[PDB]
């Protein structure tokens, strides 16, 4: 019976804002403390911040203290998170979740989350670098922003023995990630081997051939 | 700042006993709890204070605590409870709620599958280009846990490691992908460099040079 639902979660510039809600039924949302507890896309469970029943007390994350605000309105069943002067590193699904009576069981049920998204308008284009050679070859599809960029082989003629690997954001706030191709160690000398990289929200294509 | 510690992974296999720990320095003044998160789901207490199971929760379940250290144990692991666990703490002061890392429990459900591991040197052109960067391209793994460690000529590298999380492959097998960068310099001025993935206590090296 009881329900947690947030939203207000979305897709946003850095230095902008973004207003949080959290509606709680099936439950006295006026006898609970409520959190926002944060998680970014493949890492672990981050509190943000904290509020008793009546707004007596509240708590911040040092990492979100002064740029967020949490509160809630107890006639509304609702709980609120403001949050000014977003950083990519805001980035993360925002769950809701309510204490037991006392506080006895922290974090005794939580929504689902809504997602926030903080990202960047700018744009990078990939350098593209192969990766030369019963053998293997790729491409290095170097230092772009945003995701995503698509890789295929030969226009897509050679689909066989193709592995694109997941991108690795690395900490300078740019994407790598890497292209091979399994292919006969034979026909080396013979066919020629083409990548073809393509980043659409820098509206680049490249097509790198690959040599030995 | 105050910091929980847990392991990155453990493997299971069904009906056998998984345990994980948790380190932290106010654990001896403070409760403990364990969440356990399946994936696409959100959160869920299955211990709270050290030991005590909330209502519904399975009895396979259980906790303790001593010192600096809380463990929390499944006896009888069944392919239900493949998740990530977290414990939970607050700091002294009792000002901040804090996770640890979270644990990835693998209860073993297909064939181990140790990694492939192919490492590509920096190109012409990059270095061409006053850059440089290793490749460590890992796949066909299963569980889908790896540690990846690099060395130069025989020493550590530490600076300049970025390496992804595993993702699950078409064949439901995982890959992972690790970059070292370099400045040229660094590159030409070593006998070689090597990529170690360690998988489930086994290792595999793969090791280039400047040739
Ligand atoms: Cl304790």
């Amino acid at each position: 019976e009881v329900q947690l639902v947030e939203s207000g979660g979305g897709l946003v510039q850095p230095g902008r804002s973004l207003r949080l809600s959290c509606a709680a039924s099936g439950f006295t949302f006026d006898d609970y403390a409520m959190h926002w507890v944060r998680q970014a896309p493949g890492k672990g469970l981050e509190w943000v911040s904290g509020i008793s029943w009546n707004s007596g007390s509240i708590g911040y994350a040092d990492s979100v203290k002064g740029r967020f605000t949490i509160s809630r309105d107890n006639a509304k069943n609702s709980l609120y998170l403001q949050m000014n002067s977003l950083r990519a590193e805001d980035t993360a699904l925002y769950y809701c979740a309510k204490d037991s009576p006392r506080g006895e069981l922290p974090f005794d049920y939580w929504g689902q989350g809504t997602l926030v998204t903080v990202s960047s308008a700018s744009t990078k284009g990939p350098s593209v670098f192969p990766l030369a050679p019963t053998a293997a070859l790729g491409c290095l599809v170097k230092d772009y922003f945003p995701e995503p960029v698509t890789v295929s082989w030969n226009s897509g003629a050679l689909t066989s023995g193709v592995h694109t690997f997941p991108a690795v954001l690395q900490s300078s706030g740019l994407y790598s990630l890497s292209s091979v191709v399994t292919v006969p160690s034979s026909s080396l000398g013979t066919q020629t081997y083409i990548c073809n990289v393509n980043h659409k929200p820098s509206n680049t294509k490249v097509d790198k051939r690959v040599e030995p | 700042s105050y910091e929980l510690t847990q392991p990155p992974s453990v493997s299971v296999s069904p009906g056998q006993t998984a345990r994980i720990t948790c380190s932290g320095d106010a654990l001896p003044k403070k409760y403990a709890y364990w969440y356990q998160q399946k994936s696409g789901q959100a959160p869920v207490l299955v211990i709270y204070e050290d030991s005590k199971r909330p209502s519904g929760i399975p009895e396979r379940f259980s906790g303790s605590s001593s010192g600096t250290m809380a463990t929390l144990t499944i006896s009888g692991a069944q392919v239900e409870d493949e998740a990530d666990y977290y414990c939970y703490s607050t700091d002294s002061s009792g000002n901040h709620r804090v996770f640890g890392g979270g644990t990835k429990l693998t209860v073993l459900g297909q064939p181990k599958a140790a990694p492939s591991v192919t490492l590509f040197p920096p190109s012409s052109e990059e270095l061409q280009a006053n850059k440089a960067t290793l490749v460590c391209l890992i796949s066909d793994f299963y569980p889908g846990a790896v540690t990846v460690a690099w060395k130069a000529d025989s020493s550590p590298v530490k600076a300049g490691v970025e390496t992804t999380t595993p993702s699950k492959q078409s064949n439901n097998k995982y890959a992972a992908s690790s970059y070292l960068s370099l400045t040229p310099e660094q590159w030409k001025s070593h006998r070689s460099y090597s990529c170690q993935v360690t998988h489930e206590g086994s290792t595999v090296e793969k090791t280039v040079a400047p040739t």
